[PDB]
């Protein structure tokens, strides 16, 4: 299947990466407490 | 050759008295420390 | 930690467990508005907690763009926590 | 190291080496608790408490993959001390 690209900060702590990303703006469009 | 030994000289007094402001402790000797 | 699991687990190292609580509650807890009490070396610090809380946990399907590094865990944070976290984190 | 062995050897000597082994014990040991303790600077610190620690022992088999730099040695570290490493020297 084709990969499509996603959209996440990526930093970098060491020896392998991680994606930090928040949702708190798909919680405000709601209303919704996160 | 560029570990030249560095040779140079020290030097400190014993025994000297402050004046005055206008002294009650006077200097007998004096203190200093090793290279260790 | 493996430093307290690879001498197994005995009645005299629950001491040192419960007190390692505490000493890790008091210092590493609220660690980015510490960040920004504290001087130099913020970014340092806020990667080390980060990384501590990785290894914490511990083909690849999810690499990366422009690379192919697999991205191996995912930080959710609030939208506060985020550029905090990337201005501290800038590259 | 090569300036109190390119002296050859002494009795005078011995003295300083013995007076050295103290000076280096109780400054450069636990170099990563110092280096977390102290304010900045931490990279170069940390940086050369490791490469004096690479010159105290000084075609190739084994080279970096995107360079062809050999790789001249070889740090066994635990994985608590491998991450405060890897944070310390970012590149």
């Amino acid at each position: 299947q084709p990969r499509v690209p996603i959209s996440a900060a990526v930093i970098k702590l060491g020896n392998h990466a991680v994606a930090v990303e928040s949702l708190q703006k798909m919680y405000n469009d709601t209303q919704s407490p996160y | 050759p560029l570990n030249r030994r560095m040779q140079y000289s020290y030097y400190f007094p014993v025994g000297l008295f402050m004046p005055n402001p206008k002294t009650q402790q006077l200097p007998v000797e004096a203190w200093i420390v090793n290279k260790n | 930690d493996p430093t307290f699991t690879e001498r197994g687990f005995s009645k005299t190292v629950k001491s040192d467990l419960i007190a390692m609580f505490k000493r890790h509650l008091l210092e590493h807890s609220f660690f980015l508005d510490r960040a920004e009490n504290m001087g130099s070396g913020f970014s340092q610090y806020v990667r080390s907690r980060l990384s501590e809380m990785v290894a914490a946990v511990s083909v690849s399907t999810y690499t990366t763009a422009k690379g192919g590094e697999p991205v191996g865990g995912v930080f959710i944070v609030t939208d506060n926590v985020l550029r905090q976290l990337l201005t501290f984190l800038g590259e």
